[PDB]
């Protein structure tokens, strides 16, 4: 399974979802028995994913119950789902402003701003209202500075910017 | 199924996106099916008629499977791993744009890594691996090369 990764600004603001948990055969989806710890948004006990990874299904790798793991996920029929292409990580792995987003910020930019993967070989901004994500480009990973400490908001109409 | 119980594989290209012509499409995942043949003893023969192996196809939203495509990006391909009937196969979604360089997604680079699963391998946390899960490899496109975490996983079903 292939995924453009989520920066966390399009994950809070295209999910149904966000919530900080824990984690405690011949079958199309997986689920994986959670213990909700805080809500960011959506105002909830399991995730439902793909049961293999070839086909998206999340593999949750921690061998530690008391571990909490940012989620964010889609609503559907009542359940919530993720797949390899959603943001989840463990909390602790986020950077404060990465929590802060979470908490606060990262709802400033969903209606006006989009945060554009850069996965091209020109690359080209299709407007001023988006912020051109280029953390795989430069170091070869998501994980990168723009993903951990930046958010893509309103500088002016027509216009977002970086900001942190 | 790990791996194949056999060491000559089929595959067929069932159909064609519209974004590419046909000897496009071709030449990508004749490649793709290369890196991973010259890592290992295996074999790929292209059929045209009847049930091959490796089915490979594109197809958008609901398209036969138990999981939907989703429209542009999210996930761009998924696959299955060794086994009959549906397993095996690899699934592109055409509402992604195929390209042969990187000027669009890349479709040398997802069939190599969907192949892998193809083959039995699962995702890896390495982030310059060909089976990290995200679409993390159009840098290197002129010249590239698997990852020695790679070379291991197939190698360790292979020899
Ligand atoms: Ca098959
Ligand atoms: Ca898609
Ligand atoms: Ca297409
Ligand atoms: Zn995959
Ligand atoms: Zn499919």
């Amino acid at each position: 399974c292939t995924c453009v990764p989520p920066h966390p600004q399009t994950a809070f603001c295209n999910s149904d979802l966000v919530i900080r948990a824990k984690f405690v055969q011949t079958t199309l989806y997986q689920r994986y028995e959670i213990k909700m710890t805080k809500m960011y948004k959506g105002f909830i006990r399991f995730v439902y994913t793909p049961a293999m990874e070839s086909v998206c299904g999340y593999f949750h790798r921690s061998h530690n119950r008391s571990e909490e793991f940012l989620i964010a996920g889609k609503l559907q029929d009542g359940l919530l789902h993720i797949t390899t292409c959603s943001f989840v990580a463990p909390w602790n792995s986020l950077s404060l402003a990465q929590r802060r987003g979470f908490t606060k910020t990262y709802t400033v930019g969903c209606e006006e701003c989009t945060v554009f993967p850069c996965l091209s070989i020109p690359c080209k901004l299709q407007s001023g209202t988006h912020c051109l994500w280029t953390d795989q480009l430069l170091q070869g990973s998501e994980k990168g500075f723009q993903s951990r400490h930046l958010a893509c908001l309103p500088r002016e109409p027509g216009l977002c910017t970086w900001q942190s | 199924m790990p791996k194949w119980r056999k060491t000559h594989l089929t595959y067929r290209i069932v159909n064609y996106t519209p974004d590419l012509p046909r000897d496009a499409v071709d030449s990508a995942i004749e490649k793709a099916l290369k890196v991973w043949e010259e890592v290992t003893p295996l074999t790929f023969s292209r059929l045209y008629e009847g049930e091959a192996d490796i089915m490979i196809s594109f197809a958008v939203k609901e398209h036969g499977d138990f999981y939907s495509f989703d429209g542009p990006g999210h996930s761009l391909a998924h696959a299955y791993p060794p086994g009959p009937g549906l397993y095996g196969d690899i699934h592109f979604d055409d509402d992604e744009k195929w390209t042969e360089d990187a000027s669009g997604t890349n479709l040398f680079l997802v069939a190599a890594h969907e192949l892998g699963h193809s083959l039995g391998l699962f995702h890896s946390a390495n982030t310059e691996a060909l089976m990290y899960p995200l679409y993390n490899s159009f840098t290197e496109l002129a010249q590239f090369r698997l990852s020695q975490d790679d070379v291991n996983g197939i190698q360790s079903l292979y020899g």
